[PDB]
This record gives structure tokens, C-alpha cells and sequence, in this order.
């Protein structure tokens, strides 16, 4: 009756704070575990596995995970939260003494410390002479969220996060665009619960 | 092993069959052939454990399999679907769980390779608002009108490929969600410092490599035939 189960698709985590990524199973023996970390655009790489031996395995980062086969868990850890460590995560199990299966997957999103949010909404011109423009909404912080546009007319993107090396600076944003005629910067995230100080410039 | 995978990236129409080769090098008794789609991981098709030896994984229907070597393990669609678009990835074993994964088969059906297109690409220049109100400036890349969603975007700042300051969408949106072929579109940002920007020395560059039709495809249409090429837009900083 072998299984592994990891629950929410997608998940969040404070930078800086501990990181916790749920693996349970469904097996009477004692499985092999592993941890598998997909960063975007490329392969499988492993974090860590439990083979029979260390209880408490350490991995590559910082991270680490636990077997506990009295709640039958393998939950990875990682002390703190670092902006580097968005990525997909897998979960998986030893099967019929023949395979490894995979978990569905999760997804760590990891919320920036914004401490100085400047939340803005401007507009950018294309670079060729089109008046063709886009609205940009920058720099709130993570108890803002944008949604999607009630108009089907209206593009909206979900909200981004840059990471200025330069600078140590991180933000947010979102991309609104439309080809109507009617659409101004100003009404582009009406649909979205956007800060009472957002900046509206001229 | 070094396991390695063909093709990388493919396009094909509904109805054809399709072949994608695993190979290693280290002649692992155990080969297998999973693919990933989001939100289910990645589910086993087919598995062998020898040369005389395959077995069906969870997800067996429409493909076949053949273990041709001790190094080789090929994988087909028999008539290939759309609802068979994914990441295709091999794996060999050794006889402990130390599974060796290939770099991965992108791979997209498609009905109609009429309705390929490539992207227009277009970059949108920072505001002066912001460059007053922040010191920062935010460049907007918008590729659209593409189809099938099977791209990859890169910034490119005096000619070198940048990371830092980026955040492009992870999957682009439907222009058009009420349609089975919608065409896409797709956005990233590149933020610098407004010095950086109001320098007109420095040229900034969103690359859009698109993959879509091969030379060996027949098309009738008047426009461009929509093969695998890059679409780029640009912009030079500028003082005012």
C-alpha cells in the first residue's frame, strides 16, 4: 500500500525565518527517503536521503531532515529562509524494492523582507515610437497581493520577485497591459486590494 | 552514468510517432522513463530492469518501450496527443537508490501547426517618475502573440547575459482564455540603478529564444514560417 504524500502545491516562507517542507509515506517497512530540489528551467538535483543509517540526515545548505517512523514523517528543514532557496521540492519514496516514487511537489515561495515599502503604480513607454505603454505596480510588501483583472481586455500578471544584487535590494511587482483605448495606469489594478499610500504619480 | 537524452526540446503535430533515446555510460541493470507535469511530480511510464525485462509504471498508456542495449532505453509515443505535452525525464539505477537523472526531454504536442507563431517582443523604458521617487529604474520585457508556450527569456546587458535585478513570469497567460490555441504572452522585469540607466553607453536587451517549426515542415501560409528563432527588442540608456 506504498505512498508519499506532500500537501500544498505551493507554499510560503518569511525570509529569514525557519524553513519546513511536510513529507509523510504510507509504508509497514521502514522506505528509503529522499529530498529532490528543481530550481526553475532545469533537472533534478538531490538534497539529502535516508538510507537505514543516520536517523538525522544533513544535506547540501543547511538543510536537513529527520525520519520519524512512529508518525511516519521526513519533514526538510533548513534553518533560514533565503531568497535563493525558491525552487520546486520533492519528496519521494522506495517502492517495490525496484523504484523510486515521487511526490506531487511543492513549491517554496519566500516572502522579502520589505521594511521601507514605497508602493507605486507607473507607467513605462515602449522604446519605439508606439504610444503603446504598460503599468507597472512596484514595491509594496508581502501583505499585498494582486489579483486577477474582472476585464478580459485587461492583462494582469502575478506578482514577481527581483533580486537587486547590486544593491541588496529586493521587490515586487506586477505587469498590467491592454490594447483598449479606455485604459489608464490609474484603473489598471482596480480589482486588486492595493495600500492606501500607493504612489499615483501625475 | 553520464545519461544523456534526444531530443532536448521538440515540437510535433497530433498523430505522429515520436522517439526520445535515453543512453549511459555506465551500463546500469536498471533504466526508466518518467514524465513531469505540474502539480503531479513526476509519474513512472516504464521501466527496465535488463534487456529481456520491462515493466509498466502508473502512467503505461500511449507509449511503448524498448531496451535495445544494456546502455540504451527508448521511449515512444505512439500517436502522439496533446494531453502527452510535459518534461520527459530518464533515470538509471544502481542497485541502492542511487538513481542518475537525464537533463530532460521538453516536449509539446500540438493540433494544428498552422496556429504557430513566434513572439513579438517589445522592452518598455523606465519611468521618470520612478527614477526620481526611488534612484531605481524598472525595465518591462512583453513578449506576445506566441504559440505554443515552449520559450525562455534572457536579459542581456552590454552584451552579457545578466540574473541579478530579474523576475520574469513563471507561466505566461492565455491571450485569449476561452480558446483551446489561445496564443501567449509572457513579461520580466530588469531593475538597475537610475545611474546605471541614464548612462547612454549601456544597451539593455530582452532575448526571447522561441521553438516551433523545423526546416523539414511544410507551410502554406503567406506570413513567416514560425521556426525555432530568437526575437529580441532593445533600449540605450538615456540622460533624459
Amino acid at each position: 500500500a506504498q505512498s508519499v504524500t506532500q500537501l500544498g502545491s505551493h507554499v510560503s516562507v518569511s525570509e529569514g525565518a525557519l524553513v519546513l517542507l511536510r513529507c509523510n509515506y504510507s509504508s509497514s517497512v521502514p522506505p528509503y527517503l529522499f529530498w529532490y530540489v528543481q530550481y526553475p528551467n532545469q533537472g533534478l538535483q538531490l538534497l539529502l536521503k535516508y538510507t537505514s543509517a543516520a536517523t538525522l540526515v544533513k544535506g547540501i545548505n543547511g538543510f536537513e531532515a529527520e525520519f520519524k517512523k512512529s508518525e511516519t514523517s521526513f519533514h526538510l528543514t533548513k534553518p533560514s529562509a533565503h531568497m535563493s532557496d525558491a525552487a520546486e521540492y520533492f519528496c519521494a519514496v522506495s517502492e517495490q524494492d525496484d523504484k523510486i516514487i515521487f511526490g506531487k511537489g511543492t513549491r517554496l515561495h519566500i516572502l522579502p523582507n520589505i521594511q521601507n515599502p514605497d508602493p507605486a503604480v507607473y507607467q513605462l513607454r515602449d522604446s519605439k515610437s508606439s504610444d503603446k505603454s504598460v503599468c507597472l505596480f512596484t514595491d509594496f510588501d508581502s501583505q499585498t497581493n494582486v489579483s486577477q483583472s474582472k476585464d478580459s481586455d485587461v492583462y494582469i500578471t502575478d506578482k514577481c520577485v527581483l533580486d537587486m544584487r547590486s544593491m541588496d535590494f529586493k521587490s515586487n511587482s506586477a505587469v498590467a497591459w491592454s490594447n483598449k483605448s479606455d485604459f489608464a495606469c490609474a484603473n489598471a489594478f482596480n480589482n486588486s486590494i492595493i495600500p492606501e499610500d500607493t504612489f499615483f504619480p501625475s | 552514468a553520464d545519461v544523456t537524452q534526444t531530443p532536448r526540446n521538440r515540437i510535433t503535430k497530433t498523430g505522429k510517432r515520436i522517439m526520445l533515446e535515453c543512453s549511459q555510460t555506465k551500463g546500469h541493470d536498471r533504466m526508466y522513463w518518467y514524465r513531469q507535469d505540474p502539480g503531479l511530480g513526476l509519474r513512472l511510464i516504464y521501466y527496465s530492469f535488463d534487456v529481456k525485462d520491462i515493466n509498466k509504471g502508473e502512467i503505461s498508456d500511449g507509449y511503448s518501450v524498448s531496451r535495445q542495449a544494456q546502455a540504451k532505453f527508448s521511449l515512444s509515443l505512439e500517436s502522439a496527443i496533446p494531453n502527452q505535452t510535459a518534461l520527459y525525464f530518464c533515470a538509471t539505477s544502481d542497485e541502492s537508490y542511487g538513481y542518475t537523472f537525464g537533463s530532460g526531454t521538453r516536449l509539446t504536442v500540438v493540433e494544428d501547426l498552422n496556429k504557430v507563431s513566434p513572439p513579438e517582443v517589445a522592452v518598455f523604458e523606465p519611468s521618470e517618475a520612478e527614477i526620481s521617487h526611488t534612484q531605481k529604474a524598472t525595465l518591462v520585457c512583453l513578449a506576445t502573440g506566441f504559440y505554443p508556450d515552449h520559450v525562455e527569456l534572457s536579459w542581456w546587458v552590454n552584451g552579457k547575459e545578466v540574473h541579478s535585478g530579474v523576475c520574469t513570469d513563471p507561466q505566461p497567460l492565455k491571450e485569449q482564455p476561452a480558446l483551446n490555441d489561445s496564443r501567449y504572452s509572457l513579461s520580466s522585469r530588469l531593475r538597475v540603478s537610475a545611474t546605471f540607466w541614464q548612462n547612454p553607453r549601456n544597451h539593455f536587451r530582452c532575448q526571447v529564444q522561441f521553438y516551433g517549426l523545423s526546416e523539414n515542415d511544410e507551410w502554406t501560409q503567406d506570413r513567416a514560417k514560425p521556426v525555432t528563432q530568437i526575437v529580441s527588442a532593445e533600449a540605450w540608456g538615456r540622460a533624459d
